[PDB]
């Protein structure tokens, strides 16, 4: 047989066209690392071999070297474009040692056993926003006031980014509502004077309460500076606690300085929903102390305990209990106390 | 070593002086005393070398062994047991280095001094290979040569025993051929039977009715049982049919014309069970390129298509139309404008009760044939059979649900 | 021939400058080795004080303090060190890389818990990264105050002009550039100490006039705030730890409202040995898996100083939820010290970490209540590891509990099922599916119930991954009955009469096959169906309806190979089912009939509805059923 | 008062030792800067030669070779450098950090393509890390040979004469410890030199007597084997060379038997500008996504040398497949040089990378054949990015082709779904189906055909992530008809008669509800479908059936939520369907009728079979159908 042009497609594989017809002879060195692989990939390339296509010379080159050479299945490792072949190599004395392994002649491949878990990513369900879900579902006034926290925080955070927007839309925030029945604030917050963004948060609070919004109907829309009629609250229902209503009365105050920074609310709201209100805690029983944070973090444990029906109460608590500092954490307690300085 | 202990005091029938077969069993299961050879068995065995060596395969789970035949060559040691092996008995074996499954054998796979021996639990051991189309089991008394496999169209030299099924039957030792059995009135399964027949391998034949002359009925022989048919045929020698790699396009045309004329004769004689494989062979004839002058490629293919036609004709005559679908589907793959071919395929579809694809192809054939009434009446019958299946379900499904309400108390 | 032998010389200017602008990528590194110099200083002298009473009285209270100074921008720290003599101070200081700490350290005969943090001698020059001028006034033992100067101008000097004694008053002032004027922000400083130097057994604080300037009205007159509200548990003797120290430590470590589950403490004694101490939270972590970046796990605080941690090399991707902290005082390190030289050691410590925490899991499994709580909320991570570890299969095994036919209500260990081994079954029967009700109500499962053989029900999704990897547990092999084989040893009489049924119904298999084209390779009688006329069983290989489902379901998986793959499907019958024999009957009489065809259509169809496979073409099924309904309408 | 002004001093021994055992974590780095020195040396002198031909006249050679010399363990390299004066050699050697090369570099007036790789001055002493003694004989311009000595013993010298001339003979011998005696293995050296220093525009090789010692029979007496092989392309200006250049290049880069698809080359001219050159393979990458060792496929060079590459810092995880190589000859580096100082720069170059390669994708999309080939085999990565990028969404939106009712046969751009002949109710009507047929045979899809507006088919498991993220493509919004609303502007006669059907079928719907408890929220008359009596439609929010199905089977997604959330279910009818009106007729007249009861059971059931949702309890359905079969048996 005449051998064709010596061009190489494969490590030891070089496809040449014999004088038309063609044949390639990829060699297995008997002492290599992948020598078992090449002595077996042969079978894969000899999967398509015809019924009489492996008359291997079988003196010391093994009879079995081309006995299970014929195929069993069609998995397509590299190609299936093969018809004939022959065991052509060092014919005589090709090894000072070969154990002639001869072990388990009829096992096949387990589809390469490629089943490793391709890295997963989750999605953020965003079909809804505020004014949509608000009319859709009315949550607990604490489940609602907690949503308020997610607002002011980014509101705190965004002005903590120095950035500012004059009048956020009613639906300027979008609601993940990723788990059914619970809304959520956008982490990205793409949609867009000090306390301006905070004022928008106060205004949309009325929408959450379902109470009529004065900044809308009554007027003074789109201006944090504008103020008239003593910032009336038309919040008649008592579903909202009087103590937090005092905080709302404190909101929209004569001066933005007497108004709270969004962290103060965060403070307040961290202090209010979490922590706990007791007669022992009464009378500003909390004063300057650092460890109390952990003690307070313990008082925030019971969020998992009482009214943790809506599971989301545990979700964001981690990113909230960790980040706290008494410097901007004691004043609101003082202003909370006023809820009880009610007297 | 258990094998060594059993080997002692064992009368051995040995092929050579020191190599052979060793009666060694521990206990003997009750089984047919007469020696029997069986291809179909589910033997249970434990392949353990023992004796300072270890066989890790087949020792674990007992493996049913596919016996190729009485002289099966898959494992040499396995048949050695079947020598003087009963059915439903127990057997044990011994090492024979020559008898290794991988030819001569290699030392790591098979120990140089010891092969694989097994405490065989012998099971039913009677009979030889069966027939995939039924009607016959291998009933031989000699071995084939692998050199001379008779081929379709090779006129043969067979002798006949002289008694079918227990009845002295009337025939002679005539130069049979696949397309000849129906003419001279003997069991016609001979066609696919002589396949397993070579030169110098005697093989009596059990005959079932649907395979040979059984179902066909005998006015000359005088046979009571049409299913119980047994007789011996002695294929002394035979010629070789000239095959694809053997014929040539001119002789292709020659034998093509001759068989086409024969096909008209087959139609006139009405016999067709012969015609199935001869039409199939013409099909295969043409199914490959000729690389020659084919000005009448159309004429060749026309012979082929008329063969398709009569093939579907016979499939209508007796068959369950699956091979009708085959032949006329090849027709459609070549000439789908057959004035009758696709018509009979759609008629099969309606007799297959698939009257919807029948609607399709029947309106097609009406496009090409707006002349005759057969196909239009046939599609009308398709509508009738549709309505019949309708009323069928109608009856079988009248408030089928209300019946459930009966159960409710 | 001759030799001009010279020792290596050096240049100072370029050297120093390079050190500054190259050693450390970021300016944040400062405020850590300052602390180090002070720590070791005070430490040595502490030991010295123990030896001499007069020295102890002079040294007194130890503390480290910080003063940002706000608008003045005069950053500074102060220590209670002993300092160094007027000259000797130079002889260490201007001598780059000559650390007198290391010097006297080595000089120490009875070196007991010296724990010298720094040894390189380059931390002081790292201050230039921020300081414009490095000036430091200092006193020493029986010595006078001395104000060193520096601004990396190539030189330095010493000037004594009555700096306020401050007693010993060891301390260095810093002057950061107008540019990059950060770190005056205290809370930054705090997160910085939280990041590093939060664990030091010595008093630290910051002072700042920060108030509310409310004028009395202001809550606190001055702000004094220590920051080491923590004490290192690892140093403390394990087994001799204070009661409930770990619960409190967990809160101090991480701010978890909730407690810890369990925790384990390992005194290593190898060649390079360490303090292995590993918590496990009493809850499940809400925030896991979403972060592609490998996150905090075990922390390394070598030499009682925070070092680089949370890098996978310590602990695999599996069991990364684990939280503990490790520390070996001695470890090879770098100038930046952040990267590490040898990783083979990482491998040895990693081996130690997994062995031990796995033994922790074991000890946990000694408990049943809490262990089950854990297992509940964490088995997924468990199994992920179980399939990824590939060496300690025995250790990984025996830790799994699942619902079974024996007890549906309680999760039973595989080992418990193995000890039962009913009828010496060599096979452990399970099933993979979707809902518990569906898995319980399965044809093969019903047959298993008839055999009284129990079946562990697996309904977990991720279950397929681990089970393919998991195998013969305790010398006996798993078997999901949904496999094609399902070889069950019945009575000899049973085997044969079932075979006789096959001998007469294989022609029915034919009959149906003549309609059941293009879908099922082989149809045969079954020993697995009692309550159902017919059902489907996956072939010997391939992917189970639900295994295939999840392989298909997993996103980012679509491949040319995936589109056509694991094609292995065929069904069976219930030879002793009424409908089944009815199908047998009349089929012999008519080889072709639409009803028979449409029947087996719907039959095989519903069989595919069961056996998991999503319907290959629902619309069509709906059509057929709609036809049945129109029938029901008398139409 | 008195100033004792001194310059900074230093110590040598500890300095050097520290440098050795601390500066780098990877032992093999030593053979890189040997090369770098050599390179810049030869480079300078090259320029000098172009000035005046005296040095090269004698030299006439530019090659560099390495000799392992195992028989003596004498590692060495040789260069054609000019070397330095015996003295000046000292003055730049023993002077740690004084780079003579950086010296004369700066001294250069017309500094054209000087490309000085090393200016730090610590590369040479990196030898003692492996070397036991560092000895180097060398000649210089019009100068004599000089054998320097060193063993990091604090000193050095020269004692040399009668040494082989070998021209300049700028060679340096190495002597590695018995311990850690690696790197004699050549193939290690080779993987090393293609790990780094494979790209140098100057001749390199190794020589070794390796043979087969077969006694002649052996083909080559000695292995004169070069390692330069591929030359750096990106340095050559693009648009002056053909694609084959790039072709051959990548071929000799990754060693892919197959070609490249396309590639793009970007001369940056910013403040810190660079060579941007980016391939794209002509095939799909088989093995990937396990993140074992690779987060990207990009590589980075400065000063024409290998730098730290493959960091998630430069290219995001999305579109990580992109393979190209970048080089800006000079960036801030380190002593180990491996880590990087500023990452803001990483961010600005990342910006550039992604912008440019995205424009590449665009230019590709200018093609239709090859672009479609790509899109075929890579759309998954595309979409992953499309949903993760969140800024350039608009561009990401383009380059997306799909099967539609307008298309059928081939994919086709969304812009093709843009441009509508009717110019009415502009929205993007689509459906996330499982099998394309199973998306084409939905009754709601048929009603779109009845109206006649086309609908795009979305059929990928990963497709979902994209649909939520995608929105309002080209000022008009996507709409999956499977949503609950599906508001379709129909005729005045259409709207009112439909609603009249509604007003006299809402009672029928209430009648059904009296049986359709506990499953449906609202069952109302919908025109959503034709030619199908009933079907289910997901509510306004929540997960669609395909969306729910993937969430359930997603790996490691199991949670209290995943368990059961997104609960939104409601079906509809076909008021003009036969079966529908039959259900309507006499419904009021019958009381507690099972007929209608079990009917609507099966109805709603099959409607859930369609509309995707896996059957809530198959077994039960099978039971009902089995009852229907027993009926079919006349039983």
């Amino acid at each position: 047989y005449l051998i064709g042009q010596s061009i190489g497609k494969g490590c030891s594989a070089a496809v040449y066209e014999a004088t038309p017809l063609a044949i390639k002879m990829m060699w297995n060195i008997s002492a290599g690392s992948s020598s078992e692989a090449i002595l077996n990939t042969m079978s894969q390339e000899l999967v398509p071999a015809s019924r009489v296509a492996l008359a291997g010379e079988y003196g010391a080159v093994t009879y079995r070297k081309s006995k299970r050479g014929p195929k069993q299945l069609a998995p397509h490792p590299n190609i299936i474009r093969v018809l004939r072949a022959f065991t052509s190599s060092v014919p005589l004395l090709p090894g000072a040692l070969v154990d002639y392994p001869d072990v388990l002649p009829s096992r096949l491949h387990p589809e390469g056993l490629g089943h490793g878990r391709t890295l997963f990513l989750v999605m953020k369900n965003y079909p809804c926003t505020l004014r949509q879900y608000l009319c859709v579902n009315t949550p607990s006034p604490r489940l609602a006031a907690m949503m308020l926290l997610q607002l002011l925080e980014g509101v705190d955070h965004l002005v903590q980014q120095g950035i500012a927007h004059r009048d956020l839309k009613s639906d300027n925030i979008l609601v993940e509502l990723d788990p059914d029945g619970c809304p959520w604030l956008v982490i990205a917050d793409f949609g867009c004077y000090s306390k301006a963004d905070a004022w928008a948060v106060g205004a949309i609070a009325y929408e959450i309460f379902g109470l009529v919004n004065p900044f809308y109907g009554q007027g003074k829309a789109h201006l944090e500076s504008r103020s008239y009629q003593e910032a009336q609250l038309p919040a008649l229902p008592e579903s909202v606690p009087p103590d937090v209503r005092q905080l709302v009365r404190a909101l929209l105050q004569r001066e933005a300085s007497k108004r709270p920074s969004a962290r103060v609310a965060a403070n307040v709201l961290h202090l209010s929903l979490w922590g706990e209100h007791i007669l022992a805690l009464k009378n500003l029983k909390l004063d300057k102390m650092v460890g109390w944070l952990l003690q307070q973090s313990a008082a925030t444990l019971l969020a998992n305990r009482l009214t943790e029906k809506c599971c989301v109460e545990t979700k964001m608590k981690m990113l909230f209990l960790a980040n706290l500092e008494c410097e901007t954490l004691c004043q609101a307690a003082l202003l909370l106390c006023s809820w009880r300085a009610a007297l | 070593s258990p094998t060594a202990t059993v080997a002692e005091q064992g009368e051995d029938i040995t092929s050579k002086k020191d190599r052979g077969v060793l009666k060694i069993v521990k206990r003997v299961g009750n089984g047919e005393e007469t020696p029997m050879i069986g291809d179909k068995v589910y033997v249970h065995y434990k392949g353990k070398l023992s004796n300072g060596k270890k066989f890790d395969s087949s020792h674990d789970r007992n493996e049913p062994f596919v016996f190729s035949l009485g002289k099966g060559q898959v494992i040499k040691a396995w048949d050695i047991g079947v020598a003087t092996m009963k059915k439903g008995e127990i057997c044990h074996l011994l090492c024979k280095p020559e008898y290794a499954y991988g030819s001569a054998g290699s030392l790591p796979k098979i120990p140089s001094n010891a092969t694989l021996f097994f405490e065989i639990e012998l099971l039913d051991f009677k009979g030889e290979d069966l027939f995939e189309d039924g009607g016959i089991i291998r009933r031989t008394k000699r071995k084939g040569e692998g050199y001379s496999n008779p081929n379709e169209g090779a006129t043969v030299e067979i002798h006949l025993e002289g008694r079918c099924g227990g009845r002295m039957f009337d025939c002679r030792d005539v130069a049979f051929t696949v397309g000849e059995g129906e003419d001279h009135d003997i069991p016609i399964g001979i066609d696919k039977a002589l396949e397993k027949m070579q030169r110098e391998e005697q093989c009596i034949l059990y005959l079932g009715p649907r395979y040979g002359f059984g179902e066909a009925g005998k006015p000359k022989f005088g046979i009571e049982p049409n299913a119980e048919l047994i007789y011996e045929v002695t294929l002394k020698s035979f010629e070789k049919a000239k095959e694809s790699w053997e014929m040539d396009t001119k002789e292709k045309l020659e034998q093509a014309a001759i068989v086409k004329e024969k096909g008209t004769v087959y139609f006139k004689g009405g016999k067709y069970m012969q015609a199935v494989i001869q039409y199939g062979k013409i099909v295969s004839w043409l199914e490959m390129e000729y690389g020659l002058s084919e000005k009448e490629s159309k004429a060749s293919e026309s012979f082929l298509l008329a063969a398709f036609l009569n093939l579907a004709m016979c499939y209508l005559k007796l068959r369950e139309y699956t091979k009708a679908v085959e032949c006329c589907d090849k027709a459609l793959g070549l000439d789908s404008a057959n004035e009758k071919g696709l018509y009979r395929r759609g008629e099969a579809q309606l007799l297959m009760n698939e009257f919807e694809s029948a609607k399709g192809d029947f309106e097609k054939v009406l496009e090409v044939n707006p002349q005759n009434k057969a196909a239009r009446l046939q599609i009308s019958m398709c509508q009738k059979k549709a309505k019949e299946h309708n009323e069928r379900d109608r009856r079988i499904y009248a408030n089928m649900f209300k019946k459930f309400a009966e159960q409710d108390a | 021939e001759e030799v001009e032998t010279f020792a290596f010389q050096a240049e100072i200017a370029q050297l120093m400058s390079l050190i500054i602008n190259t050693f450390y990528s970021n300016k944040e590194i400062f405020l850590r080795e300052l602390i180090s110099n002070s720590s070791d200083a005070l430490d040595k002298i502490r030991y010295e004080s123990l030896t001499d009473p007069s020295k102890l009285d002079s040294g007194k209270e130890l503390h480290i303090n910080l003063i940002p100074n706000k608008q003045d921008r005069t950053l500074t720290i102060v220590d209670t060190g002993i300092g160094m003599t007027k000259a000797d101070l130079i002889n260490n200081l201007g001598t780059i890389a000559k650390s007198g700490t290391k010097a006297f350290m080595e000089a120490l005969q009875a070196g007991a818990d010296i724990s010298m943090i720094g040894q390189f001698g380059v931390g002081f020059y790292s201050a230039y990264l921020v300081a414009e001028k490095v000036t430091v006034i200092t006193k020493h033992n029986d010595d006078e105050q001395y104000a060193w100067e520096s601004s990396a101008g190539g030189s330095f000097t010493v000037r004594t002009d009555t700096g306020e004694p401050m007693g010993r008053g060891t301390k260095v002032i810093l002057h950061l550039k107008e540019d990059q004027t950060e770190y005056l922000e205290e809370r930054r400083i705090k997160e910085i100490v939280k990041k590093h130097s939060q664990f030091i057994g010595y008093p630290i604080t910051l002072f700042v006039e920060k108030e509310r300037d409310k004028e009395k009205i202001k809550e606190k007159y001055i702000d004094q705030e220590e920051l080491n509200k923590t004490k290192p548990i690892w140093t403390r003797n394990p087994d001799d730890i204070t009661n409930e120290e770990y619960g409190e430590f967990y809160k101090s470590l991480t701010n978890d409202w909730e407690d810890h589950l369990a925790v384990k403490h390992f005194s290593v004694e190898g060649q390079l040995e360490f303090r292995a101490l590993l918590f496990v939270p009493r809850r499940a972590p809400f925030d896991l898996f979403e972060n592609r970046k490998k996150k905090n796990n075990i922390k390394l605080y070598v030499r009682r100083v925070f070092i680089m941690d949370n890098c996978e090399e310590l602990i695999p991707e599996y069991l990364n939820f684990i939280r503990g902290v490790v520390d070996s005082e001695d470890l090879p390190l770098n100038i930046s010290r952040e990267m590490l030289q040898q990783s083979k050691i990482l491998k040895v410590i990693r081996k130690n970490l997994v062995k031990k925490c796995l033994e922790l899991f074991t000890e946990l499994a000694e408990d049943k209540e809490n262990y089950k709580k854990f297992y509940e909320q964490f088995s997924k991570n468990i199994k992920l590891g179980i399939h990824e570890d590939s060496q300690n299969r025995k250790k990984l095994s025996e830790l799994l509990r699942y619902y079974t036919s024996a007890s549906g209500d309680e999760m039973v260990s595989l080992k418990d099922y193995c000890t039962r081994m009913k009828e010496n079954q060599k096979h452990i029967y399970y099933i993979t599916g979707e809902t518990k009700d569906q898995v319980a109500n399965s044809a093969f499962v019903e047959r298993l119930r008839k055999h009284g053989l129990e079946v562990i029900y697996m309904i977990e999704p991720i279950d397929e991954y681990c089970v393919q990897q998991l195998k013969e547990f305790e010398g006996k092999t798993l078997v999901s009955v949904t496999k094609e084989g399902l070889e069950l040893p019945e009575d000899e009489e049973e085997k044969k009469k079932q075979e006789e049924k096959k001998t007469k119904f294989e022609n029915l298999c034919k009959i149906m096959k003549d309609i059941l084209e293009k879908k099922v390779e082989k149809v045969v009688v079954s020993n697995r169906l009692v309550t159902s006329p017919c059902c489907i069983v996956t072939s010997t290989y391939g992917w189970t309806a639900n295994m295939e489902r999840i392989m298909k379901a997993q996103a980012l998986r679509d491949n040319s190979t995936m589109g056509y793959m694991a094609a292995k499907k065929h069904l069976e019958i219930n030879p002793d089912h009424s409908i089944i024999e009815t199908l047998r009957q009349k089929a012999e009489a008519d080889k072709n009939d639409k009803s028979v065809k449409d029947l087996v259509i719907l039959l095989y169809e519903t069989a595919l509805l069961s056996s998991g496979f999503s319907l290959e073409d629902p619309q069509t099924h709906a059509n057929r059923i709609y036809r049945m309904i129109k029938l029901g309408l008398g139409i």
